[PDB]
């Protein structure tokens, strides 16, 4: 009983982020040559072309990693990743244009992917 | 994946069931609920939520349920809870209350809470916000005590004054229309909220009623203006037809009745009894008496608050001073005696803690401190844990109970008391933007930011010629909601219904906002949130002793509180 | 730091009566805002030690003599009033006739 | 009869050859031509030359080519040129730059420049007089922040906020219609001129226009909010639609996309390229390689200018604080070793000094100084001579070409970068009277007399209780421009021609005088005064060395520079 | 003089420094302003008389123990900045936990 | 106190010149605002003291020699000028090229 100004006494236990959303691991690789960085909530197949990985496995989906919070990947780097699932209505706009609607159109999605060059299109 | 419940806290602020202390005091508030979803909590910066495609919507004009400002992560502490929340704002009000961020991605979006284009954010997260703080008791006597209302969390002024005048400096009072037209055009250049009070002086109506018609929100009666049955009387009587609120400071001297005789001029309607205890004014030296009825709304002033071992000498020393008491008359010695008293200042201590003193209020520069009176609401609750400790009703460790009952004081109980509840007092949807964020080290110490209507008004914050702007030295500063107009659409003048009506704001060019006096005559001490109690209170003539249900109420004053040495460079 | 209003007001004070004494050294009989200065200072510092209001109500009469200052400057200052925090919160004291 | 040239130079400022050391750096200014006729000069006092009948005519009434203001024997420094004139202003407004006069008595007298009963004199004669500075980089965030500019010469500022709230903290932007409406009120206050810019964020267009619709000058995308593929469109595409500038912060992190990415989806459009070494933020590590591109208008944030020993530790320092970065954390320290880089800054210094970037800028109170603007500037200047040497272009032994091409960065540059040069950002006839004075000894450090719209708004001026206004404390001060009703009239509000043809000013009561933005599209890095080199920049991904044309800029940081410890307190 | 905004403002923090120093040589354990108050000018002055941002940063965390400062106020002191004018410009120094 | 304007402003001199001694005590060549602070805030002291203005106009040209202070700042310096009460009122010192 030292007086810490404004401390906190948080209660016991642990936070779990997510919970009940499908998860996956996946690998990805850094292709390019230089650093890419990946926040918590874009939508994962919309990240850096350079990035390699089976874009499919991205649509629909985040990182399953604390709300801004972000994933790093060094040039060459590869590494496997878990990711959650998309909540609220499922629909993703702008960002990188690949979407631009409901994350159920796998087969659009992808094409847009492949034209521009995200590579892992597969 | 799991986060410990210590990051936890440390990146977005403490969730249920964590505790958090106020300041140096040993109150601790716990989080009574969250309205978060976990792993989707709203936050800024670099790689963010908040982003475009993200968090943050990248479709909807502002008009289709987007926020103007989003307050993430705020622990609030108000009298409809403690806990865990976004808050957005929109127009200048609180629209939502719960989680923000974007439904596109995200579950449990509240559907007008979504974070668009047009959305500014403040990270609260590890912040307490509180309502803006309302203080009733105000004399306008010096412009600079609306920064030092700023800086401890206080957003509305009401009382009156013309300045550093005799009647200004003894009387919360704007006397006659030509004043009250003076200080309405002299508001727009405040940037706080006010309402004026006129003199609840007269033995004929017109006199008190062109007052009301003049812009005045509610009436003062003063013993310095003889608080005489007629006076008492006709103002309740304007007062219940203007539907304004009437303050009373009634007659120390006894000299046109005890305090029975004030009761029977009131007449069972309402009232807003003023420093209830008596130091700062009132029937010797029974008017904390008054704490006791329905119809008494009661207000403590803040220099008594608590009882400390340098009150009383301060106090005795204060009113000798202030009304030329020379220590060599027994007239003045006996006057000062029956007026100053640790029986009644240690009584009300503990009437606060049990709820039968409702509000607390400053009596800024008058007697009583502009920037202390939630500072005082809080060592008042400390002194009070330390005394008699944990409240029956406390539970799982906190001090919640005590804190609600508190915080009360000086938000919601001012706003309903003054007929302003529907705009200001309290953190809930539908009411205007005034918000005050504090870190918790500084609580109720000094505020972090000031928010009025929705844009920040005041804010501890450093060098402005910096490349950041924590450098040294961080002091509270204006910011941008009280420059050019704008200082117009974050405060609110309160005026009553009657000069609304007549087109008072139009004919002197006021451009703040207006608001509605409105519900004064029709509540009472019942309505007192969390402080509601009625009861009978005795004064003991001969020892003036404190019972209530035949119990005496006597604490001892303590030498030393939180909140004090440890925070203050003088 | 968090500087209040009254924080950055009461900063000039004190820095008065750094001036005020600076020139007391030199041999100046002090003026009417030099007196006001140290005693005032001297009342918040004693504050800030932890004196009681009592104390510094009964000091204050005693930190400059009718020889420290100028013809007249007793005779002007009737009393001096400082709020400052105390242990126990901010208190308000007045020394009544400082010089006497 | 001879005048020696020392009595001259000291009697009337420098003619025709005369060099002047610019403060205390060892940059000379040479006075390249001279308007006056030799023993015709203006000068104004007892027995001087401006009273009737003699220098001041006293015929005329003030329609008839009679001058409101005549500042006489102004050293100009402008990218016009560097050269000895006097300015004649007439409605807020530069009308003359020549010869004024009587021409019943004078000749060579520039005709619209009379003297008459209706002109005010300002002596310039040893002055240094410039265009104010135009800051394009503000983060309005503490409203001390704007005499801070003017103390250090800047008149106008473009950038956006609401004050002390994270996302203003982080981002110049005002988000939304109701921001920016509150902050064009607030702006009514601000004694400097102001444009704001909206968020050039989301993925429909109608979130981004209603901003520009609202009174927005232009839009600032901030990877903060996502500098996302669709958010860069959709802006660009209002922008052009709107003729407003559009600012970039890019995305640091990689995370959508490389620099080509955001390149390609820049797609050829005009941008205004925020801090483009990157320290600031950017595509890390190349972000640079922007500056060389023609439709980008580079601009650098001034914490990074110039290159000294502490540059680093600063910076490394700063961005690990700001962003929570711990040190155990290797991805936080990789973060920061990929954005602060010495390869990097060393080459902004040469960039700067080869006209590759075009433009400084502050930055204020976000990762920059609101008041060192121009200090930094020049700072830079007098590095690159000192460790590149006289440029080749330079004649005489003078800097007068480095000199241009420098005070362009920070006057003329942003002006047409943001639209507004038809107004503000250079010494020239039809342009407002956005003028500073300067002593050459404080030159780019304290500005002597701060001009806006041909009224002093600001000056270094002392006792304003002494028979004269010398005596000490001198110190920075607002003058008559900034008080009352003279502040509207003395400042620009810069807006969108769409919200001025929809009337937003009067929807608003705004009184300031209303610029518009235009002619931002149909500009590039070729429009860029002194500074308009285009070129291949190479960023080494592995060693961060930046190579144009095929050599690596590098440089040495100085332990010390001019224009500080002789001249700051603190 | 020519005084700038920052320079009048930065005037305080000496002023508070200098009363923080003599309350701690009458004996006093510090309270945060006081404690804040003494760092920052001390950095302030570090810059004038030309040492490094790495020095200032390393001294920082030695001008004052937790033996000077009342209880709880090291806690209360996360980091103190400053900003003054270093040989060769306006620097920016971050002193993380002053008070350990 | 009854503080008026030029009161509350000139307590910044005083300051700055203690800021400025303090300096040049620790060994420091003092700058341009130093120099100007320390010599206007003894003017100011000197007519306390009751000096005539054409002593402290004598007296203001020795108060520090080109070796207290960094180069050029003696050049920057032409003259400088304080108005303070003098026993017969306010006057006004100049004191030309105060450092030789
Ligand atoms: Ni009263
Ligand atoms: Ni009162
Ligand atoms: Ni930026
Ligand atoms: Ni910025
Ligand atoms: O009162
Ligand atoms: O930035």
């Amino acid at each position: 009983n030292y007086i810490v100004p404004g401390e906190y006494r948080v209660a016991e236990g642990e936070i779990e982020i997510n919970a009940g959303r499908e998860k996956t691991t996946i690998r990805v690789s850094n292709t390019g040559d230089r650093p890419i960085q990946v926040g918590s909530h874009i939508h994962f197949v919309e990240v850096n072309k350079e990035l390699l990985f089976d874009r499919a496995e991205g649509i629909g989906r985040r990182l399953n990693i604390p709300s801004g919070t972000a994933a790093r990947f060094e040039p060459g780097e590869e590494m496997e990743v878990e990711l959650t699932e998309l909540g609220g209505n499922r629909e993703v706009f702008g960002i990188s244009d690949l979407t631009n609607g409901s994350v159920d159109n796998k087969e659009l999605i992808l094409q847009r992917a492949k034209e521009l060059g995200y590579k892992g299109v597969e | 994946m799991k986060i410990n419940r210590q990051q936890y806290a440390e990146s977005y602020g403490p969730t249920v069931g964590d505790q958090v202390r106020l300041a140096d005091t040993d109150l601790w508030i716990e989080v009574e609920k969250d309205y978060t979803t976990y792993g989707d909590e709203a936050n800024f910066g670099g790689g963010k939520v908040l982003r475009e495609g993200m968090g943050e919507n990248g479709t909807y004009t502002r008009t289709e349920n987007v926020l103007d400002l989003l307050l993430t992560n705020a622990l609030i502490l108000d009298y409809t809870g403690i806990y865990k929340a976004d808050i957005g704002v929109k127009d200048g009000y609180i629209v939502g209350i719960g989680k923000g961020g974007n439904p596109d991605i995200m579950d449990g979006v509240t559907p007008n809470m979504i974070v668009g284009t047009a959305t500014e954010v403040i990270a609260a997260e590890g912040k307490i916000v509180t309502a803006g703080g309302i203080d009733t008791h105000v004399h306008f006597i010096n412009p600079d005590q609306v920064d030092v209302a700023l800086a401890n969390g206080i957003t509305t002024l009401f009382g009156g004054g013309t300045g550093p005048a005799e009647g200004s400096k003894a009387t919360t009072v704007t006397p006659g229309p030509w004043n009250i037209e003076k200080m309405l055009k002299s508001t727009e250049g405040l940037p706080i909220n006010v309402g004026i009070l006129g003199k609840g002086h007269g033995s004929s109506i017109a006199p008190i009623m062109e007052q009301i018609d003049a812009g005045a929100a509610g009436l003062k009666i003063h013993e310095d203006w003889g608080a005489t049955p007629a006076s008492i009387d006709r103002s309740l009587t304007v007062a219940d037809e203007a539907d304004v609120q009437v303050a009373i400071h009634s007659d120390t001297l006894n000299e046109a009745g005890f305090l029975e005789d004030t009761l029977r001029a009131i007449n069972g309607r309402v009232i807003h009894s003023f420093h209830v205890e008596g130091a700062g004014g009132g029937h010797a030296p029974d008017i904390m008496a008054m704490a006791g009825h329905p119809n008494v709304l009661p207000s403590s002033t803040n220099p008594t608050r608590p009882f400390t071992v340098n009150t009383i000498d301060e106090h005795l020393d204060m009113l000798m001073v202030c009304h030329h008491l020379k220590q060599n008359i027994p007239e003045d010695v006996a006057f000062a005696d029956s007026r100053i008293r640790p029986e009644t200042i240690a009584a009300e201590d503990i009437l606060h803690d049990l709820g039968i003193i409702s509000m607390m209020s400053t009596d800024a520069l008058a007697m009583g401190r502009a920037g202390e009176m939630v500072l005082r609401t809080w060592q008042t609750a400390d002194k009070m844990k330390k005394q008699r400790g944990p409240l029956a009703e406390e539970k799982n460790g906190s001090d919640n109970f005590r804190a609600k009952r508190y915080v009360s004081k000086y938000t919601i109980n001012p706003a309903i008391a003054q007929g302003i509840a529907h705009e200001v007092g309290s953190i809930e949807e539908g009411k205007f933007a005034d918000l005050v964020l504090w870190e918790p080290k500084f609580f109720g110490v000094k505020a972090d930011r000031v928010i009025k209507g929705g844009i920040i008004a005041y804010a501890q914050i450093g060098d402005p010629s910096a490349s950041i702007p924590t450098p040294q030295p961080v002091m509270g500063r204006r910011m941008y909601g009280t420059v050019g107009d704008l200082i117009h659409d974050t405060n609110i003048t309160f005026m009553s219904k009657s000069s609304i009506q007549q087109g008072v704001p139009a004919k002197l060019g006021l451009k703040r906002r207006i608001g509605t006096v409105k519900n004064c005559r029709n509540i009472g001490k019942k309505d007192m949130k969390w402080n509601d109690v009625t009861t009978d209170i005795d004064i003991n003539p001969e020892t003036y002793e404190v019972k209530v249900d035949g119990e005496v109420l006597t604490c001892e004053p303590v030498k030393e509180l939180p909140m004090a040495q440890r925070y203050f460079l003088f | 730091m968090h500087l209040n209003p009254a924080e950055k007001e009461k900063l000039q004070i004190f820095l008065a009566s750094e001036l005020a004494l600076k020139r007391k050294a030199r041999g100046l009989k002090l003026n009417y805002p030099e007196a006001v200065a140290i005693i005032t200072s001297f009342i918040m510092e004693g504050a800030r030690d932890g004196k009681t209001v009592a104390m510094l109500m009964e000091e204050g009469k005693h930190v400059l003599t009718r020889d420290d200052v100028m013809e007249g400057v007793p005779e002007m200052i009737d009393d001096i009033q400082a709020e400052a925090t105390f242990p126990d919160g901010t208190k308000l004291v007045t020394v009544h006739n400082p010089i006497s």
